[PDB]
């Protein structure tokens, strides 16, 4: 945004947005899978309690 | 005479049929660059203004 | 390797490229939109 | 597909395909994670039965 004006920048921004959004979808997917693992361990802990 | 570029003459073509093929077929038009619409389909569209 | 040759008036050389439309591309000769190939054009007022 | 011709529309279509398919992959991933959670609850319910 210091280098380029909007009509060119929008392509550059779209590339960063794509990769940053795919980074978050990877994070949030993996945190959901790992949250299911914790909830299994939490139910086991509750049963052992 | 046309307008000078600083004071471009704007005319609303409205409430009228427009065949764009008879435009595009004119051998005069050294540039006919279109954006957001393609010349081959202009006759399939209708526009608000 | 098909070599296809013809003449067109100078500023209409833009029309030849794949996916273009207009007099040449509509009514005379059209490249396929997935063309693999090269377009070679040069001035011929010295001859034609 | 009414406004543009194929050579330009393909770029536009590819962007909608990308986003619609990423929306679906997100959905089906979320439903798989959540189906595993339901099967945990179903196994627990079966054991309680
Ligand atoms: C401007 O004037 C010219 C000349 O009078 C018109 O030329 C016609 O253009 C159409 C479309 O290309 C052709 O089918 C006709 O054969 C042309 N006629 C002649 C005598 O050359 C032109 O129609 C006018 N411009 C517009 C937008 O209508």
């Amino acid at each position: 945004l210091s280098r380029l004006d909007k009509v060119e920048a929008e392509v550059q921004i779209d590339r960063l947005i794509t990769g940053r959004l795919q980074s978050l979808q990877t994070y949030v997917t993996q945190q959901l899978i790992r949250a299911a693992e914790i909830r299994a361990s939490a139910n086991l802990a509750a049963t052992k309690m | 005479r046309f307008a000078s570029v600083y004071a471009w003459n704007r005319k609303r073509i409205s409430n009228c049929v427009a065949d764009y093929s008879v435009l595009y077929n004119s051998a005069s038009f050294s540039t006919f660059k279109c954006y957001g619409v393609s010349p081959t389909k202009l006759n399939d569209l209708c526009f608000t203004n | 390797v098909y070599a296809d040759s013809f003449v067109i008036r100078g500023d209409e050389v833009r029309q030849i490229a794949p996916g273009q439309t207009g007099k040449i591309a509509d009514y005379n000769y059209k490249l396929p939109d997935d063309f693999t190939g090269c377009v070679i054009a040069w001035n011929s007022n010295n001859l034609d």
